[PDB]
RNA sequence: UAGCGGCGAGCGAACGGGGAGGAGCCCAGAGCCUGAAUCAGUGUGUGUGUUAGUGGAAGCGUCUGGAAAGGCGCGCGAUACAGGGUGACAGCCCCGUACACAAAAAUGCACAUGCUGUGAGCUCGAUGAGUAGGGCGGGACACGUGGUAUCCUGUCUGAAUAUGGGGGGACCAUCCUCCAAGGCUAAAUACUCCUGACUGACCGAUAGUGAACCAGUACCGUGAGGGAAAGGCGAAAAGAACCCCGGCGAGGGGAGUGAAAAAGAACCUGAAACCGUGUACGUACAAGCAGUGGGAGCAUGCUUAGGCGUGUGACUGCGUACCUUUUGUAUAAUGGGUCAGCGACUUAUAUUCUGUAGCAAGGUUAACCGAAUAGGGGAGCCGAAGGGAAACCGAGUCUUAACU
């Protein structure tokens, strides 16, 4: 039982160059290329589901700092001051709460500035 | 049960190791032989008994004995199929067609493996010393 | 133990015949042998060493900027090869006699359960006529049928040769995959005489 | 074709009852005056093949 | 297995048993009596076969479609539902098939049998000399000169010749067994260039033969020799009359044929690499495996009175390809121009182990006989007992004078 292997193939290399759909060059157009491509990107993809979170924490945390010293407050200071006054607010929320409702922030740094 | 819905045993069927066949199958890429030196290689292995060019154990020990022709020839006919022949008689003809002992067994011996039942005279056989005993405490003389 | 449908007598059949537990590993192994043995295996590709061409060596082992090549007939080479080119062979494979009588004994006491085993008295065809033989099993209500006979009728089995659903299988002549193949399966008294003797 | 038994081993070895083999032992052939009689007794009677040279032996007499 | 063997690698019997098939004769010659039973003429003359052949059953109506064998509904032949064709898948349209039948003729055969021609029976025996054997040297025997029988001989020699001689694995002696030195013999057995039929868990155009095709061709080589590539329009050529642009070209546009002409001969399907044309977004102060998390804008699709998809991706954090081989590779170490196709742990028999199924102190058959995957055939094999080099003894036995 002879099998021919040009639909399966086919089938395969039609796959991983749909996921490679946007990139430059070779690198959308032929397999060989694109599926380094394709693997470097799931990589990435993996590596950046853990950086992403990491990111944003700074992000946040740079916005918290950025909105506290306008109150008269660093951002060392005043989480030190959040945490002896037992505020479970977190950073993303924070830095919501610093960009939108700053009349509503104040209260936290002069909560902050009890302790 | 039609042709279709039959199926085997569980564990019956293993598939079988497909060497060379990407990294997913585990084997794959030096089909479970690892890197280079003759016994990654096609046709490669050494020879049975070969130990590096040291002097084998089947060389270095010295040889021993002779093969007798005699023990050859003669057969140690169990006292369990010792009733499975001519009522109670077993000479040696009438031994060989109850296919307990090959054409070309001149000399023969019963000996103690236990069970017997019936009388049996046994003419023209050698006969153990326990054996002698159970034959006897059954019923048969021998010779 | 088995009645029929024209009589209702009482053949008593034997226990250990047609009234086993259903060992399915067994009777799945003889149907796969005997499917095995059905192969005739006549196949073969030629090796680099029964393909037509030279051993010599289209250009040399060095010099050229060009893979090392030693033969024409190489199976990485195109129109010359095939690496392990199968050779004619025999896919038949043993099956133990009590393995074989155990299956059977084992399947045709299943038909029992199953209600496909339909034993009868004689039956056997007026004259050598196909259409005599389909318009009997419309009153009798079948269709896709295994006649086993004991006395083998040249009446009743040229009466079935064209007919497609139906086949006519001497009581010696039972198989493994027939018994399960068909739908039914009609034996004669005498042939069920014969089975029971047969397996034992 | 049928495996080929290694003679020269099915001269050396003999299969014992649980499955081991006997062998007989070295240095008993030649220079005997200046070895002890103590060793030469020792080396007088057979002795079993170790259990981590039996697999070759196993494998050159695959009958007995 | 026994043996052989730098006793290494390896080589490897026989006796005996089960089967297939069976079958024997003639010469080295003298009585009575006679051509007779045997081979072979040649015949003819039957039976067959082979090389031409003949008949050979029984379906219609609607629906879809270019076309019906299809669907739907009712019939009918079947010793014929093998298979093939036919405008899509046909038991019943056609060719076949089962079956029944064929030969003027030339042949393969199968026995009556007239017979150019050839000795049945019968007894007296004869009963194969440069031979057997030996020395020397080689070879064949499973057996490598070994303690080597047996066989063959190049060379040199040499019996007895049924009161005799050969073999029984150095050799001898007793027993047993055969009768060399001359011939001829069917079957079982091996093979398939070739002729048919039939079959594939064989291939389906880079496969299968090298060769589906005008292939051992083209082409290559002084020559021996090497040796390609290249299949498919459609149901039917109905292969595009006639116009128009062009060089009364190529090529196109119409028109027509068809169900369809991006089925128009560069002709089923028509992927990918690769090269284009048009739409959306981005892109000419910006440094690197070109992505990835974040993300504005713009353009479209939608439900709308929120936004959520899709394409693009300004700006920005992180980020030196894959394979190989290595202590270690972004490595400036290897391999890859890309795509498509093909391309590497197989098969047979033995063997040990694991799983699983059968049956169990038993298990189990081989070739073969069966037309037969049944079922016979247990010849065997393996197991149920081992110890010892071995005789031998044996739930023991070996060691040893004997063993705590
Ligand atoms: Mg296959
Ligand atoms: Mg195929
Ligand atoms: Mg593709
Ligand atoms: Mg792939
Ligand atoms: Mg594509
Ligand atoms: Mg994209
Ligand atoms: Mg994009
Ligand atoms: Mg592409
Ligand atoms: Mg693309
Ligand atoms: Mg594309
Ligand atoms: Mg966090
Ligand atoms: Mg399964
Ligand atoms: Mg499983
Ligand atoms: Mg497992
Ligand atoms: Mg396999
Ligand atoms: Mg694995
Ligand atoms: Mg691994
Ligand atoms: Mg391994
Ligand atoms: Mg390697
Ligand atoms: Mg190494
Ligand atoms: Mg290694
Ligand atoms: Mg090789
Ligand atoms: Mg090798
Ligand atoms: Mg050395
Ligand atoms: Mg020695
Ligand atoms: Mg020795
Ligand atoms: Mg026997
Ligand atoms: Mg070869
Ligand atoms: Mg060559
Ligand atoms: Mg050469
Ligand atoms: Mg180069
Ligand atoms: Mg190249
Ligand atoms: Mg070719
Ligand atoms: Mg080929
Ligand atoms: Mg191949
Ligand atoms: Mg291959
Ligand atoms: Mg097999
Ligand atoms: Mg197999
Ligand atoms: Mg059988
Ligand atoms: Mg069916
Ligand atoms: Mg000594
Ligand atoms: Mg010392
Ligand atoms: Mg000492
Ligand atoms: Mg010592
Ligand atoms: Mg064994
Ligand atoms: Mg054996
Ligand atoms: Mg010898
Ligand atoms: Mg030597
Ligand atoms: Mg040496
Ligand atoms: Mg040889
Ligand atoms: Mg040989
Ligand atoms: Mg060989
Ligand atoms: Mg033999
Ligand atoms: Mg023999
Ligand atoms: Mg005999
Ligand atoms: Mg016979
Ligand atoms: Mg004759
Ligand atoms: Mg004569
Ligand atoms: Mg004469
Ligand atoms: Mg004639
Ligand atoms: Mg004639
Ligand atoms: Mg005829
Ligand atoms: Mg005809
Ligand atoms: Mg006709
Ligand atoms: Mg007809
Ligand atoms: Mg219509
Ligand atoms: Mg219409
Ligand atoms: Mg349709
Ligand atoms: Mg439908
Ligand atoms: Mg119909
Ligand atoms: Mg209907
Ligand atoms: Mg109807
Ligand atoms: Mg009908
Ligand atoms: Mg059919
Ligand atoms: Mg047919
Ligand atoms: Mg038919
Ligand atoms: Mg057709
Ligand atoms: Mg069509
Ligand atoms: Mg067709
Ligand atoms: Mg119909
Ligand atoms: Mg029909
Ligand atoms: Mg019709
Ligand atoms: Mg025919
Ligand atoms: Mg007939
Ligand atoms: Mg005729
Ligand atoms: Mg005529
Ligand atoms: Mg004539
Ligand atoms: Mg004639
Ligand atoms: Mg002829
Ligand atoms: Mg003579
Ligand atoms: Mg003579
Ligand atoms: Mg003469
Ligand atoms: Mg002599
Ligand atoms: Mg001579
Ligand atoms: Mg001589
Ligand atoms: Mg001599
Ligand atoms: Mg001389
Ligand atoms: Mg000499
Ligand atoms: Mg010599
Ligand atoms: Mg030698
Ligand atoms: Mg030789
Ligand atoms: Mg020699
Ligand atoms: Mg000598
Ligand atoms: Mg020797
Ligand atoms: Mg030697
Ligand atoms: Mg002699
Ligand atoms: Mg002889
Ligand atoms: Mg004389
Ligand atoms: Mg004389
Ligand atoms: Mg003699
Ligand atoms: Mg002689
Ligand atoms: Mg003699
Ligand atoms: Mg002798
Ligand atoms: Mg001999
Ligand atoms: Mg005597
Ligand atoms: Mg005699
Ligand atoms: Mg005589
Ligand atoms: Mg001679
Ligand atoms: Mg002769
Ligand atoms: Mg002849
Ligand atoms: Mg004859
Ligand atoms: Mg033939
Ligand atoms: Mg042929
Ligand atoms: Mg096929
Ligand atoms: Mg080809
Ligand atoms: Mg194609
Ligand atoms: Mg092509
Ligand atoms: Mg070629
Ligand atoms: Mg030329
Ligand atoms: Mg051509
Ligand atoms: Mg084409
Ligand atoms: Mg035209
Ligand atoms: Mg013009
Ligand atoms: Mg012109
Ligand atoms: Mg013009
Ligand atoms: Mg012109
Ligand atoms: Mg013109
Ligand atoms: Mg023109
Ligand atoms: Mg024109
Ligand atoms: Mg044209
Ligand atoms: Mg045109
Ligand atoms: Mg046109
Ligand atoms: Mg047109
Ligand atoms: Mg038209
Ligand atoms: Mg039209
Ligand atoms: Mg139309
Ligand atoms: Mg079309
Ligand atoms: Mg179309
Ligand atoms: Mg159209
Ligand atoms: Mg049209
Ligand atoms: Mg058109
Ligand atoms: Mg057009
Ligand atoms: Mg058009
Ligand atoms: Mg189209
Ligand atoms: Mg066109
Ligand atoms: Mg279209
Ligand atoms: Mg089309
Ligand atoms: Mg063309
Ligand atoms: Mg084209
Ligand atoms: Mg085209
Ligand atoms: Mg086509
Ligand atoms: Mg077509
Ligand atoms: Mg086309
Ligand atoms: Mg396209
Ligand atoms: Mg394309
Ligand atoms: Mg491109
Ligand atoms: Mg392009
Ligand atoms: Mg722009
Ligand atoms: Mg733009
Ligand atoms: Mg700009
Ligand atoms: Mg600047
Ligand atoms: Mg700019
Ligand atoms: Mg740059
Ligand atoms: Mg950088
Ligand atoms: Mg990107
Ligand atoms: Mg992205
Ligand atoms: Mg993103
Ligand atoms: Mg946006
Ligand atoms: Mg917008
Ligand atoms: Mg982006
Ligand atoms: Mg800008
Ligand atoms: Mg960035
Ligand atoms: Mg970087
Ligand atoms: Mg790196
Ligand atoms: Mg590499
Ligand atoms: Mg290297
Ligand atoms: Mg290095
Ligand atoms: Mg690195
Ligand atoms: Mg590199
Ligand atoms: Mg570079
Ligand atoms: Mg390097
Ligand atoms: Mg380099
Ligand atoms: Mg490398
Ligand atoms: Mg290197
Ligand atoms: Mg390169
Ligand atoms: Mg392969
Ligand atoms: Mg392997
Ligand atoms: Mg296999
Ligand atoms: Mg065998
Ligand atoms: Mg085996
Ligand atoms: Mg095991
Ligand atoms: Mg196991
Ligand atoms: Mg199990
Ligand atoms: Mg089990
Ligand atoms: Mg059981
Ligand atoms: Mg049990
Ligand atoms: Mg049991
Ligand atoms: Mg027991
Ligand atoms: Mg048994
Ligand atoms: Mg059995
Ligand atoms: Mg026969
Ligand atoms: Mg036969
Ligand atoms: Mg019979
Ligand atoms: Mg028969
Ligand atoms: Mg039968
Ligand atoms: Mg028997
Ligand atoms: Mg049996
Ligand atoms: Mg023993
Ligand atoms: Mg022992
Ligand atoms: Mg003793
Ligand atoms: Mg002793
Ligand atoms: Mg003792
Ligand atoms: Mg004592
Ligand atoms: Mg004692």
């Amino acid at each position: 039982a002879r099998v021919k292997r040009g639909v399966i193939a086919r089938a395969r290399h039609k796959k991983i160059l749909k996921q490679a759909k946007g990139y430059y060059g070779a690198r959308s157009r032929v397999y060989r290329v694109a599926f380094q491509a394709v693997i470097k990107a799931g990589q990435y993809a993996y590596r950046d589901r853990r950086q992403r979170k990491r990111q944003f924490r700074q992000l946040w945390i740079a916005r918290i700092n950025a909105a506290a010293r306008q109150n008269g407050i660093s951002y060392s200071k005043f989480i030190n001051g959040l945490k002896k006054a037992s505020v479970e607010i977190d950073r993303k929320i924070l830095a919501d709460i610093a960009v939108f409702d700053k009349v509503a922030f104040t209260a936290l740094v002069e909560k902050a500035k009890a302790a | 049960m039609r042709l279709n819905t039959l199926s085997p045993a569980e564990g019956s069927k293993k598939a079988g190791k497909r060497l060379g066949r990407g990294i997913g199958s585990g084997l794959g890429k030096t089909g479970g032989r690892g890197h280079k030196g003759q016994k990654s290689r096609s046709g490669g292995g050494v020879r049975r008994g070969f130990e590096g060019g040291q002097m084998p154990l089947y060389r270095r020990l010295p040889k021993f004995g002779f093969t007798s022709r005699k023990a050859a020839i003669t057969a140690e006919i169990r006292l369990s199929d010792l009733a499975k022949v001519e009522g109670g008689v077993v000479d040696l003809n009438t031994l060989k067609a109850a296919n307990i002992i090959g054409i070309q067994i001149e000399f023969a011996k019963v000996i103690l493996a236990g069970e017997v039942t019936t009388p049996v005279t046994v003419r023209g056989l050698r006969v153990t010393k326990g054996a002698r005993a159970a034959i006897e405490a059954a019923g048969g003389k021998i010779e | 133990e088995l009645v029929l449908k024209d009589a209702q007598s009482a053949l008593t059949v034997s226990e250990t015949t047609f009234g086993r537990d259903f060992n399915e590993a067994l009777v799945h192994q003889v149907v796969v042998a005997y499917a095995a043995g059905a192969r005739q295996g006549t196949r073969a590709q030629k090796t680099r060493a029964e393909v037509t061409g030279s051993g010599k060596k289209p250009w040399r082992q060095k010099g050229t900027g060009r893979a090392r090549s030693g033969s024409i007939k190489s199976p990485i080479w195109r129109s010359g090869g095939v690496t392990f080119a199968a050779r004619p062979q025999d896919h038949s494979q043993k099956v133990n006699k009590k393995m074989y009588r155990g299956a059977l004994k084992s399947i045709l006491s299943e038909l029992v359960r199953q209600d496909r085993l339909i034993v009868v008295e004689k039956f056997s065809v007026e004259a050598p006529k196909t259409k005599l033989l389909a318009q009997k099993l419309k009153d009798m209500a079948l269709e896709d049928v295994l006649i086993i006979t004991g006395e083998l009728d040249e009446n009743l089995f040229l009466a079935a040769r064209n007919l497609h659903k139906v086949d006519v299988r001497d009581a010696t002549g039972i198989d493994p995959v027939s018994l399960i193949a068909f739908d039914k399966v009609v034996m004669t008294a005498d042939a069920v005489k014969q089975v029971e003797e047969m397996l034992a | 074709p049928k495996i080929k038994t290694v003679r020269g081993a099915a001269k050396r070895f003999k299969k014992t009852g649980k499955g081991g083999f006997k062998h007989k032992h070295a240095n008993l052939r030649h220079i005997l005056t200046k070895k002890a009689t103590k060793r030469k007794r020792h080396l007088r009677p057979k002795a079993m093949v170790s259990k981590g040279d039996l697999g070759l032996v196993i494998a050159c007499l695959p009958y007995a």
